[PDB]
RNA sequence: AGCUCGUGUCGUGAGAUGUUGGGUUAAGUCCCGCAACGAGCGCAACCCUUGUCUCAUGUUGCCAGCACGUUAUGGUGGGGACUCGUGAGAGACUGCCGGGGUCAACUCGGAGGAAGGUGGGGAUGACGUCAAGUCAUCAUGCCCCUUAUGUCCAGGGCUUCACACAUGCUACAAUGGCCGGUACAAAGGGCUGCGAUGCCGUGAGGUGGAGCGAAUCCUUUCAAAGCCGGUCUCAGUUCGGAUCGGGGUCUGCAACUCGACCCCGUGAAGUCGGAGUCGCUAGUAAUCGCAGAUCAGCAACGCUGCGGUGAAUACGUUCCCG
RNA sequence: CGGCCAACUACGUGCCAGCAGCCGCGGUAAUACGUAGGGUCCGAGCGUUGUCCGGAAUUACUGGGCGUAAAGAGCUCGUAGGUGGUUUGUCGCGUUGUUCGUGAAAACUCACAGCUUAACUGUGGGCGUGCGGGCGAUACGGGCAGACUAGAGUACUGCAGGGGAGACUGGAAUUCCUGGUGUAGCGGUGGAAUGCGCAGAUAUCAGGAGGAACACCGGUGGCGAAGGCGGGUCUCUGGGCAGUAACUGACGCUGAGGAGCGAAAGCGUGGGGAGCGAACAGGAUUAGAUACCCUGGUAGUCCACGCCGUAAACGGUGGGUACUAGGUGUGGGUUUCCUUCCUUGGGAUCCGUGCCGUAGCUAACGCAUUAAGUACCCCGCCUGGGGAGUACGGCCGCAAGGCUAAAACUCAAAGGAAUUGACGGGGGCCCGCACAAGCGGCGGAGCAUGUGGAUUAAUUCGAUGCAACGCGAAGAACCUUAC
């Protein structure tokens, strides 16, 4: 959806969001939708939706990402900058308008096509899948 | 004049009256004897933290209950302290006066005791930042404390210019009626004047 | 309706971002975006009162249906029915419908309802500003007085008056004045206090004391504006009441300085007020009366409340103020 | 004995007495004044004053700068000087190695020795950074004798242009004059009045005279060293660019002084004079208007020939050269390929002129292949702010004045950029009995109450825009009560 500025650098703060999301899932499981005012429960449901929508793959962040795979570094310059600040290696597919000085492991190619980016994601997913196979 | 006294805001809702009796013709003299009792107890005892004094009356017999953080100090092992307070409460024309000395469960969660301690530390030599930080940390360490604000003003540190300083931790919703805000005010005696310490402590809400 | 903080990011740094942008709201209220992610004090809600209904409830409060009443009436035996009093609860949540809307906030209209979109009014006043006010409520550092700047007493003063300013009340009248008759309130107070019937004065009032710690008795059974009738006939007047003369009442040790009220007489300015300026959007303004605190008495026309009768106007933000 | 900068309390005093190198301390509770305790630093010394160096990179050779902080001459040409592409041979001037002579002693430095130690004294080295003579080297600089064509210039072929000077000439409009028509206003402003007209104005038509400036084209477009330059035509004349590379063969760059050009205003002599318009007159506004606004209006603006020599003469950025990512407009010219070859087709290239942006630089703003980046050569200039670009002297000028250019004294700053507020007779969007629409009032009268002022023995004290003034006072005859 959208890169919250400072997931990697401000990790401790954004982990509280996952804690709150889990707390609200527990509240959903127990069924506390009638114990308070309708405005409060409606706002709570909206907060649930916003937090789960903005953080889809973030619920598994235990320590830090050991590497970052990014498409169209120009669009998400904040994420690449955060990795560079933290020193986490970044693997990117760079288009002809990108800067090769910021990525470590470039893969030249197009990112404006859904098919090319999809194929590159297939390749990286195969790599990580086999690596998780060979643990 | 900014904020009304938190106890008086919730007097009929959350907090309770500290004097319990009914009088129609004898309201005025009852009030007089109550304030006399209160000032006597305030002057006589200063070592043990006197958090609260309740007075109950019924015809001849008068029941006064006080809460302190050091009950042993104010009570005589042979009743010597009890003897003195009993006799000089008889002298207050109280007819039959009986005392129920009590102890507070969590001295650090009581606003009056916290303010008393902060002011006592302030009086001798302590820098005010140290006192406020220590009080805030000690109170937040307690289980029920959800928020504490400490504010003291005056010639802090013996300065020529008066200042007001305050630190807060957690939630202190002064405008919320159901929230119970424990309020404590006590004046620190220093060589350069008088320093006033106000403490607000918030511990959940009562519905 | 704003004021900040933690972490992160930008900057050598003061600092910035969040808190900006679009929309929306009474609101930093919310939604969508966004190097920011969250949090705190504020906003809102929780409290009181008021508007509807349900259950409980019958005395000192009601009396519809029954009996006794004597004019004097719930007055009396009786009765929960209707009010009312006070406990609990329900009830308004954009809940529903239709349309705008990013299918989001939000917004317009409709139904139901006593009430519709924070229903009305309260309490609640963020960080701070103005060295704002208060050493005369109180407390307090320092300085000063201490045969006095402490302390007791009598008398006087705080009420002085050529003026100036400010807030009010009463008027300048006929949408009124006077006289007679007559109808409707709420709220509150009362023990060495409220004080009734009766009697005596013209009237303040005097004597007397029934009953009342009071939903019971007293404040009259409570009002005035209101309505009906009569008179006045546009005048400095039957308007207006100041000032002054004489005579009294009450409180109080004592009304000279310096109280209030009553009676007879006196009858001033004042003909709707320049420049300029104030309050108020509905049970409001205007107007009418009632009560309370302080209080022996009162300078109360002040202040804090209560009810009666009850309007006009808002096209719209160019100008004035914040 | 406040901080710099080791070392603090009490008493006395109170914006005084005083202290102080700077910042600055004295306002009944001073670690800054004075005195006592205590302390610290030195010690037969310890402080003050005077003078020099250091700190000061603050005259910067080592070792600074000039867009906005002080600092690029207004711009060119050029003298002396400084500096100079590739290459061959030679000289050994600079440069470099070695050697000899000299560089007195003393001093300094190293070692040793003698005074009981030290200061001091002596001895032996080094030092004496230099100069002179001999000998060696030739990379670099220089000289000499050549060579080359990449710099520089010429030739030829094209090209664009408000580059400049002179002469002649066009039309619109303003003004005026004459003659018709034609009436009672015109003109001007936020609103008016002076003013013009009724003796025929303004308006409209025809004719005539004169001067100045050249709408559209016409722009962040062209040319010029800069100032600057556009109505048309003709004559004379300067520079630039591109291509070919035929020619010469380093002929280059900069340039102290010096010379020339140099907006506007101003000055002299002679013409011209429509419009505009300093000065000057009235009118108006205003408390006052020596102004802004209006009606008039003289120098001047224009031409010829000469002076002057200044400007925010600014890109606030001296000239030459080489190198350092790109993207996109636009002006001039050559060329290959899409090729219709019509077409900004597109590319490449050379010369300009803008915008955006890297690296890098900068205090920041910003600059950024047109540098304020990286370097080399030459020139001008700066050294805290006022006094002052002034006085004195000098030179130039008809004059106005310009150029060169101090000191005394005085201050502890003056400055640049940027941040947060506050403010604006800045902009945008909103609100509130804020205005507008209404109703009732206050300001006039009489009285009540509070306050100021005055008065008194005393009129106790407090409260002074909103947010003091029927406020503290929810009750002053005595009490209250403080006078």
């Amino acid at each position: 959806q959208r890169w919250l500025g400072g997931m990697l650098t401000n990790f401790s703060t954004v982990h509280k969001r996952l804690q709150r999301l889990k707390e609200l899932e527990a509240m959903e499981q127990t069924g506390g939708f009638e114990g308070r005012t309708k405005k409060e429960i409606l706002m709570l449901t909206r907060e649930k939706n916003k937090l789960e929508r903005s953080l889809g793959g973030i619920r598994d962040m235990q320590k830090v990402p050991s590497a970052v795979w990014v498409v169209d570094t120009n669009k998400e310059h904040i994420a690449v900058g955060e990795a560079r600040k933290l020193g986490i290696p970044v693997i990117a597919i760079l288009d002809t308008n990108c800067d090769p000085d910021v990525v470590d492991y470039p893969i030249p190619g197009n990112d404006d096509a859904i098919r090319s980016a999809a194929l590159l994601t297939k390749v990286i997913a195969s790599a990580v899948a086999e690596g998780l196979q060979a643990r | 004049g900014q904020k009304i006294n938190p106890h008086g805001f919730r007097l009929g809702i959350t907090t309770e009256w500290k004097s319990r009796w009914y009088a129609d013709k004898q309201y005025k003299d009852y009030v007089k004897e109550d304030v006399a009792i209160r000032k006597l107890l305030a002057t006589g005892l200063e070592r043990a933290g006197i958090a609260d004094v309740e007075i109950e009356r019924t015809r001849d017999r008068v029941r006064v209950d006080i809460h302190t953080a050091r009950p042993g100090i104010v009570i005589g092992r042979r009743g010597t302290e009890a003897d003195r307070i009993r006799a000089d409460l008889e002298k207050l024309t109280g007819k039959q006066v009986q005392l129920n000395i009590l102890e507070v469960k969590n001295p650090e969660s009581q606003a009056q005791l916290v303010a008393q301690g902060v002011a006592e530390q302030l009086s001798n030599r302590v820098a005010f930042r140290r006192a406020m930080r220590k009080a805030i940390q000690s109170a937040m360490r307690q289980p029920n404390v959800k928020g504490i604000r400490v504010q003291c003003s005056g010639r802090l540190g013996g300065a020529e210019m008066s200042r007001s300083e305050f630190y807060r931790e957690g939630r202190v919703p002064l405008h919320t009626l159901r929230a119970d805000i424990d309020y404590g005010l006590y004046e620190a005696k220093t060589t350069f004047g008088r320093i006033g310490v106000k403490v607000w402590i918030y511990k959940g809400d009562i519905v």
